[PDB]
């Protein structure tokens, strides 16, 4: 067995105190991304902070689409398909701007007799979907890390 | 739904009893 | 810049000959208007669609109000009616003012609910199996959010007609992090359930609880305690009806108090993958949970707005069975699962796979456990759930979905996908989703079971592709197959040439619009059409039809 216990954090050392941007900072995904980045122990800073040559993390786009995924017998919809993606950039400081994105899928069983129920349900899948958002743009951070040092 | 001899210090068993 | 707009022509056999005539008027620089007639030549009659686009401080909104004045068809089929008259009014309203209020507002109402089966779907489906009617009004700061809400419902369906709905209804969160090692939540709601029907009960529910967390992390742990403390309170009035056939009675003030206790952990294993490809990591991801929650008979309280939930790989760590506030089931579980992921050499996410079982130590009862299951397990390991997503190259790459139960003695899910995307313009995709008859039966209502639409479950397998020819053409095709029926389900062709200034579209589809149970099979639908406008336009023809095509990468 090869394996060991990770030594190197989840978010880089380059990265560990950056500022988060964005044009929508109290909604749901701006909330999700800042509960992941203080559970990493990242130290958030202020958009307008005299504080220069920090990562800057600027969330872009999101859009959550619910579709059809399958139909029964008489062509009413079975599965709704939800997918949220979600666009942003990470800015390091006189290096460079590096576009990041999550997608997000999941999909429930529609319900007309008890449909405000599904409704409530729904709601409860977005609140699992930004976080889905929020793993995944952080574990893209050490990608941009390494793509940083193949600049040169 | 409360049953008979249920306790409102006993929130942590089965039917607050 | 205000002026009539090129004609659109259709061709369906639910409309015979159609035909469109736009016309487009700029009101101002942040609103515009849209008059269409809609000749229709079965009904014999003309449809006026008015739509309206405006930007506003408060954000985006878009308005559609569609009139037909008579019904031929309507009056032949619904002899009695006073007026045969035809409607659909839609508002989409999103925005964010001054960073802190937010507006939402997705309201549909239909005069029948027939509608969407036999007219446009530009702003509904045949699929929709009910119209929402939703607003809300909130106001949000960092650590702070409350949200007016009203939720109504129309419900298409005429084996039952009464849905309930919240008209008031409030929501206020209050986080408050770093109070010491312990991070701080409070939620609170107050809702008003009343029903279209006059003989149903009506409710006035209000609920509060705090939450606290310690988490604790390192470079490869990470471990999370959390207690919760959920109280409810419930009014119910108008229930001398219910009472008069049902042996359990609905109580007319009920309160109920439960704590919480969650336990979550998660390590990271790391190992270099030299031995396959040099330069590439793998990492393990054990994760387990531990839940708990005392048992509380909800008997005595309708249920409202709580539904089963989907176990999906993310959701066996779930602490709610339930949506909403009215069943809460006892849990004594312990749920496992495992996540392998594959990185290259630049650090860049490849493979990833995921299975996990929850284990039930004692049964998890609500009072009201009314779902049919196929056998009789209560405890042991009852759910599993697995999830695999693999990118084979830039261009390729497939992802797959199983959920299996013990108490269904069945795969209750399972879903896949494969997909070649060179790109937008050109991809192919292969898509099959598994919905069991025992999952239908254990969780839709009783009738589904029984009806013949909707007792065989789901199977379908679909394959989309879409390839262009010369560059100015855009050839693209679906088609979606049910294997129980052995019939097809959805299929479509478009093709556009794209010139300088101009673009022509003609598309194809037949769809599955209905269910004719006097002699008990499906009732389909064609139609070929022809628009003109002035890329190649592959998105939005992938978009086009009832099971619209997704991104898979
Ligand atoms: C922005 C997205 C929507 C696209 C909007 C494009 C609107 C403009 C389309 C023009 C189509 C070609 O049609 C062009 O306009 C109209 C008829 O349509 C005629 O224009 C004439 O009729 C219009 C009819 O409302 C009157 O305002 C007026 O008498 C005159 O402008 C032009 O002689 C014709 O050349
Ligand atoms: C799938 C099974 C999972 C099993 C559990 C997963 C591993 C859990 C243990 C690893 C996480 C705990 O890691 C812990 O992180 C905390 C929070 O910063 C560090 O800091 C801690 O120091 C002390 C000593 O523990 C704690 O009392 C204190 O509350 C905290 O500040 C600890 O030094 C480290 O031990
Ligand atoms: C990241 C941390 C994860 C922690 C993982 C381990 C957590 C374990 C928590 C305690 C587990 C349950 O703890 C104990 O289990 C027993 C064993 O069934 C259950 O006990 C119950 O079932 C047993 C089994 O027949 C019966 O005697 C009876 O119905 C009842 O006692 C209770 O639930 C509890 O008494
Ligand atoms: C069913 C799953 C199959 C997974 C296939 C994974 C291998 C990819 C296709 C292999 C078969 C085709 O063989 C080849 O594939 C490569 C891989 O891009 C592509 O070929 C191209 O590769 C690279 C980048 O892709 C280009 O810079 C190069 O100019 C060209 O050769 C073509 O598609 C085909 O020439
Ligand atoms: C471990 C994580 C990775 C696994 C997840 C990704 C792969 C998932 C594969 C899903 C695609 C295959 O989907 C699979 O379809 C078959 C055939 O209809 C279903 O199987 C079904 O077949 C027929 C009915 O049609 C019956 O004889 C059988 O008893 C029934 O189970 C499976 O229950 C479903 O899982
Ligand atoms: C990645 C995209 C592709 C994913 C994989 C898609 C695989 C194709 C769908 C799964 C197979 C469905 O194929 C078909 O399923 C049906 C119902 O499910 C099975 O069941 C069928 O036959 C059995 C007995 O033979 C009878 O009960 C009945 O006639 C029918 O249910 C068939 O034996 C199988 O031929
Ligand atoms: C990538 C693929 C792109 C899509 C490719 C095909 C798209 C065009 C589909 C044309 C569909 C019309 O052609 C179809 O012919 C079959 C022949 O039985 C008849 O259809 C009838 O029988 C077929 C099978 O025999 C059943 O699957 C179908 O549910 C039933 O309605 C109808 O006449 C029409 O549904
Ligand atoms: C409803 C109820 N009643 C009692 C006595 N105790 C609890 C916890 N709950």
């Amino acid at each position: 067995c090869g394996w060991h216990l990770r030594d190197t954090t989840q978010v880089p050392s380059t990265m560990k105190v950056m500022i988060l941007d964005s044009g929508d900072p109290n909604g749901p995904l701006s909330r999700a991304v800042r509960n992941q980045l203080r559970l990493n122990g990242v130290e958030l800073l202020d958009k307008e902070t005299t504080r220069k040559d920090v990562p800057s993390l600027r969330l872009g786009k999101v859009s959550i689409a619910k579709d059809t995924a399958s139909v029964f017998r008489n062509g009413q919809t079975a599965e709704y398909q939800m997918i949220m993606t979600v666009n942003a950039t990470v800015l390091i400081p006189g290096r460079d701007i590096y576009p990041i994105s999550a997608k997000v899928f999941r999909s429930f069983f529609d319900n007309p007799q008890m449909a405000l129920a599904k409704d409530n349900e729904q709601d409860m899948i977005v609140k699992e979907m930004y976080d889905r958002a929020a793993e995944q743009l952080i574990r893209k951070l050490p990608s941009i890390r390494a793509a940083d040092i193949r600049s040169d | 739904a409360c049953k008979k001899g249920c306790d409102w210090l006993f929130l942590w068993h089965d039917d607050c009893a | 810049r205000s002026g009539f707009l090129i004609p659109n022509a259709k061709y369906t056999t639910t409309n015979y000959f159609e035909f469109y005539l736009p016309y487009y008027w700029n009101i101002a620089p942040n609103m515009d208007a849209t008059i269409t007639p809609h000749y229709m030549h079965r009904r014999g009659n003309i449809m006026w669609e008015n739509e309206f686009r405006y930007l506003s401080q408060a954000g985006a909104g878009l308005m559609e109000l569609d009139y037909l004045p008579s019904d031929k068809v309507y009056e032949d089929e619904h002899p009695n009616d006073d007026s045969s008259r035809r409607w659909l009014f839609y508002w989409n309203h999103s925005g964010v003012m001054d960073q802190v209020w937010r507006f939402n507002v997705d309201y549909t109402k239909v005069s029948d609910p027939s509608y969407f089966n036999d007219f446009d779907n530009k702003y509904g489906s045949s699929t929709d199996g009910y119209a929402t009617q939703k607003f809300s009004v909130g106001y949000a700061v960092q650590n702070f959010n409350a949200t007016v809400s009203t939720k109504q419902f129309q419900v298409f369906s005429e084996q039952n007609t009464s849905s309930y709905s919240a008209e008031p209804q409030l929501d206020v969160n209050y986080y408050q992090n770093d109070v010491g090692p312990f991070d701080t939540r409070i939620y609170g709601q107050a809702v008003h359930f009343v029903n279209t029907r006059d003989d149903m009960p009506e409710a006035t529910r209000v609920h509060l609880e705090p939450t606290i967390n310690l988490p604790l992390s390192n470079n490869w742990g990470s471990i999370n305690t959390e207690a919760k403390f959920l109280a409810t309170h419930y009014q119910q009035t108008n229930l001398d009806w219910y009472n008069s056939r049902n042996t359990t009675k609905l109580d007319e003030s009920v309160n109920r108090v439960m704590p919480q206790f969650k336990v979550d952990g998660k390590m990271v294993f790391e190992r270099d993958m030299e031995m396959l490809a040099p330069g590439y990591t793998q990492t393990l991801e054990p994760r387990a949970q531990y839940l708990y929650v005392p048992y509380r008979d909800q008997s005595d309280i309708y249920n409202y707005d709580s539904s089963l939930l989907q176990s999906d790989y993310s959701g066996l760590f779930r602490d709610r069975t339930y949506g909403g506030l009215d069943r809460i089931a006892s849990a004594n579980q312990v749920t496992t699962g495992v996540t392998s992921r594959i990185y290259d050499d630049a650090a860049v996410e490849r493979f990833n796979i995921s299975v996990g079982q929850i284990y039930y130590f004692t049964e998890s009862r609500t009072g009201d456990d009314n779902i049919t299951w196929e056998n009789d397990d209560k405890t042991g390991s009852l759910v599993w759930a697995g999830d695999t997503y693999w990118r084979i190259s830039e261009r390729w790459g497939l992802r797959g979905g199983i959920q299996y139960d013990t108490r269904l003695d069945n795969v209750a899910t399972s879903n896949s996908s494969i997909e070649y995307r060179r790109d937008e313009d050109r991809l192919v995709q292969l898509n099959y989703h598994y919905a069991s008859p025992e999952y239908i039966q254990a969780t839709l209502p009783k009738y589904y079971s029984t009806a013949e639409q909707y007792k065989n479950g789901i199977s379908q397998v679909g394959a989309v592709a879409s390839r262009p020819i010369a560059d100015r053409w855009s050839i693209v095709g679906a088609y979606y197959y049910d294997t129980n029926a052995n019939k097809q389900a959805d299929s479509m062709l478009g093709v556009q040439y794209s010139s300088c200034c101009y673009a022509i579209r003609v598309g194809y589809e037949r769809k599955l619009n209905g269910w004719d149970n006097d002699k008990q099979h499906a009732v389909y639908d064609n139609a070929i059409g022809f628009n003109i406008e002035l890329g190649l336009g592959t998105q939005e023809m992938l978009r086009s039809n009832i099971l619209p095509y997704q991104n898979t990468l």
